[PDB]
RNA sequence: UGAUUCAUGACUGGGGUGAAGUCGUAACAAGGUAACCGUAGGGGAACCUGCGGUUGGAUCA
RNA sequence: GUCUCGUAGAGGGGGGUAGAAUUCCAGGUGUAGCGGUGAAAUGCGUAGAGAUCUGGAGGAAUACCGGUGGCGAAGGCGGCCCCCUGGACGAAGACUGACGCUCAGGUGCGAAAGCGUGGGGAGCAAACAGGAUUAGAUACCCUGGUAGUCCACGCCGUAAACGAUGUCGACUUGGAGGUUGUGCGCGUGGCUUCCGGAGCUAACGCGUUAAGUCGACCGCCUGGGGAGUACGGCCGCA
RNA sequence: AAAAUGGCAA
């Protein structure tokens, strides 16, 4: 498996769905024998610049170790989910468990 | 695959064939076949109403499912088949309940692939959904113009439509012509492009190959006498008039669209 | 490049010991393993000329090692090419 | 170079407070010569800032 | 270069701050650089010449 | 003739000309003046003085609206960048903000070829 | 019936030489639009223009 | 030369994505100019331009970072993310045991322009048109503008494709830097910039990255024109 | 802004 750091931002009106979204995403990874090394919910934050005419978004950070295939499936889910305005998936050299800044 | 013939005869020199190894070599599925006798371009008054049609090979009609309304039931592609009635290839699909149907074969579709139709279908080539449920910017084909009517747009080999926008009960589509058109969001579309995009690379190579497809020769108006055609006449090659149809309408730029009823749906003409 | 586990397996199969990574047979077996693996890459990426230059170096290096082995010991050479399914 | 003194392995795109020091008011990345940042960290800093810009943690420009 | 005139600040002082901010941003230099296309060969030649002169 | 307390002055400072347009905060134009239209043609048109006069003429053009406070947006590298702003202050408008809005591509499109003179 | 070699042939291509001819002034200075290389298009002519490349470019107060 | 661990990198191929800007389209505000030059004019604008604001479309390129910086055999390679993948370097050991160097012919790669088929087309722009300038102006300057520039695939095979310096190895005073490892402020490796000693060189200069001192192998030269042309051959769609 | 040209001799 490989270590990926995933940051996704959700439309503020769909902030209520975020806890359910997180559980489903974590479930997919754990189902594939992946491990959730870090999970943080930053909550609604002020965007540096407007995205899709939105001035705020709900940020979620997760560090995960998983097969590349499950991560690809997660990226497709983000693409087809209207709530997820933006997402970033980055490979990491090692698992990160320390709290984010 | 596109294959140039070797020039072993003058009629073969320019021939370019599109050869698909995947296409079924056997006979079509008999329950979905109907006869379709030829018209010669003649109507029920027995008059030629479209010129240049006649002869060509005998062809059986394959009943193709343009509606794709068997929702919720997965189907597996058994085989791709040649269809003489259209430029696209067709796929024989088997539903889990044991029903077989033909569909337009999308690009990339192969035997063993699984397809589904309905609101809950996955966004994958060959799947059919209401365009309300299809993401904006998607490439689609076999697009209905009225909900439940059956696909009418983007059915020819290699064609597709783009869903450019969604507003209320209507989606805006970019057609192959380049026209921007509004259609009801409830109208169904199939994900992907129609397959057989190499269709347009074929080169018939000889007069006889057009005859096989039931195309009779076009005689140029200027080669006729005045009594036959506006362009007719002259001692030698002469012209000296604005180009027109055999019936006298200008045929180089004059627009003929006249449908106030459907004008509301046209966002932008092809230009 | 070849994984640590994949490399380690090959060394064991062709080497006298796990320490014997330097043997011609091991070297050729490692080269063959990567060449065969890269065939998939180059089928997908026909215009990856820069990577292919690396492949060609592997092919050349393998050829030189086989030529060395053949003159050094024909019997070892004959066994190796049979095991690796090499024409020569 | 703060990063060299700190002994940070990699500059973090999430660490906006640090990053804000190395961007101008316009939002442009500050040159290493002015900051005194080592080249290796300057490259890491640029990548981090670009990632932060994409996530809208930092502005590309002062007038979005 | 966005300058907000502070309370009890003279216009001239604020204007000088705007000029300074523009110079820091190097807005005018960027505009002059982009007025016409410089071939990469020309760009590389200029950069080398600057480095040699500085040395 | 709706009264607008707060307006935005847009200064288009080009090498050939200066255009001064005073708008409401929403960006609806209220009045405008140019160096070219202010009685300066040819070499005079591209001067700070001509830009100054344009600013004054624009201020006169928007006098009915009774604008008190102006936010200034400056665009372009032309000679009328600063003279216009000083003129607006001299006109008696309170300048709340001064901003440079000159467009800069982050690469963008290939510019025209270099002139050979 | 071919090959090859030599001679010759209306006319035609470019080359060289020769008056202080005719038309310009392309290059050498920043040669007055730096020059040149490859390529492409154009033009009575030297050449001009695009694209990329080189310094075997002058200037810097 | 192989293995183990790690490091830096615009190395390559594929896919996705972001922000800035230009153009276009639609609409709002607004009114007589705009644009352009040495100066003009062509052009655009009362059929409402330019300016300003909002929404949309589309293509191409990635400001700042940025560097006598880095990577690549050369050509070349620059937003960010993922996938596949080549090379280099360092440390401490282990392993193989001369397995090496060069290379006619051969084969592969090879900027830009160009060619073929199918796409795409914002900006730019050969050709072309008009306006200037001029004795003329088939130009330089201006307003426009098509191929092309972009993508896929195939062809072409050339450039001042340059360090005008073939590849590999050994040896021979220094100084100041850059960049990238590593051991314990002092060492020790890789790559790179400037300067300079002996020596070398017609001189200019080169100078441990040699154009010094040697060895291996290859390519090439033999006065200027005529000519890298003719003819023939081979290659190419041209 | 424009700004062309000038036999070979010794
Ligand atoms: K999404
Ligand atoms: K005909
Ligand atoms: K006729
Ligand atoms: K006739
Ligand atoms: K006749
Ligand atoms: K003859
Ligand atoms: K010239
Ligand atoms: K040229
Ligand atoms: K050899
Ligand atoms: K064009
Ligand atoms: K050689
Ligand atoms: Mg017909
Ligand atoms: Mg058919
Ligand atoms: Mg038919
Ligand atoms: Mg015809
Ligand atoms: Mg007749
Ligand atoms: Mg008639
Ligand atoms: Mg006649
Ligand atoms: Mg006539
Ligand atoms: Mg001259
Ligand atoms: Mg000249
Ligand atoms: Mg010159
Ligand atoms: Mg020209
Ligand atoms: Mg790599
Ligand atoms: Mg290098
Ligand atoms: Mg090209
Ligand atoms: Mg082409
Ligand atoms: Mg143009
Ligand atoms: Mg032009
Ligand atoms: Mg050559
Ligand atoms: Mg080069
Ligand atoms: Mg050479
Ligand atoms: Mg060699
Ligand atoms: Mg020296
Ligand atoms: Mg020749």
């Amino acid at each position: 498996m490989r270590h990926y750091e995933i940051v996704f931002m959700v439309h503020p009106d769909q902030s209520e769905q975020v806890p359910g979204m997180i559980e489903r995403y974590t479930a997919a990874i754990t189902g594939a024998e992946g491990k959730i090394h870090r999970l943080e919910d930053w909550g609604r934050r002020q965007l540096a610049y407007p995205i899709n005419k939105l001035h705020k978004a709900h940020y979620v950070l997760m560090n995960v170790e998983a097969p590349q295939e499950v991560i690809d499936e997660l990226e497709t889910t983000f693409r087809f989910n209207d709530a997820v305005i933006r997402s970033m998936v980055m490979r990491t050299k090692h698992a990160v468990t320390e709290a984010s800044p | 695959a596109v294959v140039k013939c070797k020039p072993t005869s003058p009629g073969r020199r320019h021939v370019v064939k599109v050869v698909n190894p995947e296409l079924h070599k056997g006979k079509p599925f008999a329950p979905l076949l109907e006869k379709n006798s030829k018209s010669g371009g003649r109507n029920n008054n027995g008059r030629i109403t479209t010129r240049h049609i006649g002869g060509g090979h005998k062809q059986a009609y394959r009943i193709v499912d343009f509606k794709r309304n068997k929702d919720g039931i997965p189907a597996v592609v058994e085989r791709l088949e040649y269809d003489p009635n259209r430029s696209a290839n067709i796929a024989l699909v088997l539903y889990k309940d044991g029903e077989r149907r033909y569909i337009l074969a999308p690009k990339g579709l192969k035997a063993g692939d699984q397809i589904q139709s309905g609101v809950d279908a996955a966004i994958k080539p060959g799947n059919t959904l209401p365009m309300r449920n299809i993401p904006v910017g998607s490439t689609v084909h076999n697009v209905e113009m009225k909900p439940g009517k059956g696909g009418q747009l983007a059915r020819s080999a290699g064609t597709y439509v783009q869903i450019v926008a969604r507003d209320g009960a209507y989606v805006t589509l970019r057609l192959r012509s380049g026209e921007m058109r509004k259609v009801e969001a409830d109208c169904r579309a199939t994900l992907g492009e129609v397959g057989n995009a190499e269709h347009m690379l074929r080169v018939l190579g000889k007069a006889g190959a057009a005859r096989w497809r039931g195309v009779r020769p076009t005689v140029r108006g200027t080669a006729m006498n005045p009594v036959d055609h506006p362009h007719g006449g002259g001692e030698g090659r002469n012209f000296g008039k604005h180009p027109v149809t055999p019936w006298g309408v200008q045929t180089k730029g004059k627009k003929t669209r006249s449908n106030k009823r459907t004008d509301k749906f046209i966002v932008r003409r092809r230009s | 490049s070849l994984s640590t586990e994949a490399t380690a397996k090959i060394v064991s199969e062709f080497g006298r010991d796990a320490n014997d990574t330097g043997s011609t047979e091991v070297q050729v077996a490692l080269l063959t393993a990567q060449i065969n693996h890269l065939q998939g890459h180059f089928a997908e990426h026909k215009k990856d000329h820069h990577s292919r230059r690396g492949l060609l170096r592997m092919v050349s290096q393998r050829r030189k090692l086989l030529d060395y082995l053949k003159r050094k010991d024909v019997a070892r050479y004959t066994q190796l090419i049979e095991r690796l399914g090499l024409r020569r | 170079c703060r990063f060299t003194a700190e002994g940070v392995q990699e500059i973090d795109y999430k660490d906006i407070a640090t990053l804000k020091n190395y961007i101008t008011e316009s939002g442009k990345i500050v040159p290493s010569r002015i900051t005194g940042t080592r080249a290796k960290y300057q490259r890491q800093l640029a990548r981090a800032i670009k990632r932060a810009r994409y996530l809208s943690l930092l502005p590309y420009t002062d007038r979005h | 270069p966005v300058i907000k005139v502070r309370e009890n600040e003279p216009f001239d002082v604020a204007l000088r701050r705007f000029k300074r901010s523009c110079e820091k941003a190097g807005v005018l230099a960027e505009v002059r650089r982009r007025e016409f296309y410089e071939k990469p060969t020309t760009e590389r030649k200029r950069a080398k010449a600057s480095a040699v002169k500085r040395h | 003739r709706k009264q607008v307390s707060d307006g935005v002055a847009h200064i288009h400072a080009s090498f050939n000309n200066t255009i001064v347009t005073i708008t409401d905060r929403q960006g609806n134009a209220l009045g405008w003046a140019t160096a070219g239209g202010s009685g300066f043609r040819g070499s005079r048109k591209s001067t700070p003085f001509a830009a100054q006069v344009a600013a004054e003429r624009c201020a006169d053009a928007v006098k009915e609206y009774g604008i008190k406070n102006l936010e200034v947006m400056v665009k372009g590298p032309g000679p009328g960048r600063e003279s216009t702003i000083r003129a607006l202050n001299a006109a008696g408008f309170r300048i709340t903000n001064i901003t440079d809005v000159t467009p800069i591509p982050h690469x963008g499109c290939r510019p025209p070829k270099k002139r050979r003179v």
